């Protein structure tokens, strides 16, 4: 029971974008280091 | 020399078989299965209700259907939520089905002219151009209008019965258990499937949401024009989201090998045909590498066009609100069943194809037969041991130690002893001789005298095996 993976920005608490980027951005993944591999899943460097 | 010639394509082939099994054993779904053969066992073999006797499989009038929709179909599939679609809580079904109805369309035959008096009309069997398009009987929207069969994603199908094709009414279920069952009452009180139709069938899905196994389950039914109906229903277990876990990778990786293998076979043997001798078709070993290596390609690219697409799936899963389309899935997945039926059958040509040294088929039978006679005269002495054994330690050990306490359990302790599972605490402690004494003689005569007695045979079988193949075959 799992989907796609969020890429937007949120303010403070949750989805806000008032003035320019949310207060929790989305912190794009760098271009070396990730694929953690987990359980069943298969992240990046990714996230908020 | 026989080391470039006679060392390496019996390697190759038998690698090639290795290949072969190994992605045949990973192709059997148990999971899908067992879902799909309790989904039939709760419902092609639910009755109507509880006092009614029409079931799936007794078909016999029109209101059989009618009966069954609201009863034990509304028992193992429409079950109340904790309106959910949980019978057991445990089978999670997919979406929300779906019903067609390919009838006869008003005046789809002709009464005779000198019976005109008394013969009104009559129906044809199911067929594209004997499907009905305008309304029958009261059509307040869809209930009773014949959706067009490229509208509809309806095709022919040419089934056990005939070509059904996409025309016909067409309805959509809701998503509670209540609302279904008074929409299939309202179906059964108005005219929705009359003496003038042809063919009936419903469509839903079945998730599972413990198990990633989405599967599809349409059921059908034959309205013959000679009176009654036939019903049935059919599994289709299309998934595709096989990249999991390890198991995944590995089941890719052995894809992977046997797609280069097979390249490399077809890159091995498209040169010595070409510019040597050609058009060799009855020779019964140059036309069979190149029949199993196009039917490796073919089968490759069919099953890979089969997973062309895994959006379906996906878009099914992000919005739930209707039926999708799976009769094209379901079709699909019953060609990769034919596909994998004509696989098996290529192993089978493949282990054919492992046979370049033959005579040696049916020869050896007497040999076989007495190996097995002196097995079994092993067994007996085996046995006897065993049960000694066993009996003296339940004796002994009897009331003491709660492992050799029933007859019946004796002979799984010793078993898992010889397996090396030993406690030796109580044995010792329950008695300090006759404890240690039955432990130390049972280990020596079960692991020294009688394990290497039944290594001795087969040794001997095998020898004479080899003996009597290089004296008659390196004799005449």
């Amino acid at each position: 029971a799992a989907g796609g993976f969020s890429t937007s920005d949120y303010d403070v608490g949750w989805e806000s974008p008032h003035n320019g980027s949310g207060t929790w951005a989305y912190s794009a993944p760098d271009l070396l280091g990730a694929w953690s591999w987990g359980s069943c899943a298969v992240y990046d460097s990714g996230g908020y | 020399k026989y080391l470039k010639s006679v060392l390496r394509e019996l390697v190759t082939y038998l690698l090639f078989l290795i290949v072969l099994c190994i992605l045949t054993y990973g192709m059997m779904s148990s999971n899908v299965y067992y879902y799909t053969r309790m989904m039939s066992q709760l419902f092609l073999d639910t009755p109507v209700s509880k006092t009614e006797k029409t079931n799936f499989k007794t078909l016999s009038s029109m209101e059989d259907f009618w009966k069954f929709t609201e009863g034990s179909l509304l028992d193992g599939l429409y079950w109340k939520m904790q309106n959910r679609s949980f019978i057991f809580y445990e089978n999670l079904l997919l979406g929300v089905p779906r019903i067609r109805q390919l009838r006869v369309r008003n005046g789809s035959c002709s009464i005779p002219q000198d019976l005109r008096d008394e013969i009104k009309e009559c129906y044809d069997v199911y067929s594209v151009s004997s499907e009905d398009r305008a309304p029958f009987g009261p059509r307040n929207g869809t209930a009773w209008i014949y959706t067009s069969e490229k509208d509809l994603n309806g095709s022919s199908h040419w089934g056990i019965i005939a070509t059904y094709s996409g025309a016909g009414y067409y309805l959509d279920l809701s998503r509670t258990r209540e609302e279904t069952a008074a929409q299939v009452a309202s179906l059964k009180k108005n005219v929705w499937l009359d003496r003038g139709t042809r063919a009936t069938f419903i469509d839903f899905s079945v998730y599972n949401a413990n198990i990633n196994l989405f599967c599809v389950v349409r059921l059908l039914v034959e309205f013959p024009a000679t009176g009654g109906v036939i019903p049935s229903w059919q599994f289709q277990p299309l998934k595709l989201i096989r990249y999991v876990t390890t198991f995944d990778f590995f089941l890719a990786a052995c894809e992977i090998i046997f797609c280069f293998f097979i390249f490399y076979y077809v890159v091995e043997e498209i040169l010595e045909i070409r510019i040597h001798k050609l058009h060799y078709f009855r020779s019964f070993w140059n036309c069979l590498d190149v029949v199993i290596v196009v039917l490796s390609v073919v089968a490759i690219g069919i099953n890979i066009y089969r997973t062309s697409n895994v959006e379906v799936l996906l878009q099914f899963l992000e919005d739930q609100n209707t039926f999708p389309n799976f009769e094209h899935l379901a079709y699909w997945q019953i060609q990769f069943n034919n596909i994998a039926a004509v696989t098996v059958f290529f192993v089978w040509i493949k282990l054919f194809k492992f046979i370049n040294f033959n005579r040696t088929m049916s020869q050896l039978s007497t040999t076989m037969s007495r190996c097995a006679k002196d097995l079994f005269g092993f067994a007996i002495m085996f046995f006897i041991i065993f049960l000694a054994y066993a009996q003296l330690a339940y004796l002994v050990f009897g009331t003491q130690v709660d492992d050799f306490s029933t007859f019946q359990e004796c002979i799984f302790t010793q078993f898992r002893i010889i397996l090396g599972d030993i406690n030796f605490a109580e044995i010792e402690e329950a008695n300090r001789v006759l404890g240690p004494i039955y432990f130390t003689t049972f280990v020596f005569f079960m692991f020294f005298i009688l394990l290497n007695m039944f290594a001795a045979i087969i040794a001997d079988t095998y020898s004479e095996v080899k003996s009597d193949l290089a004296q008659q075959k390196a004799e005449m």
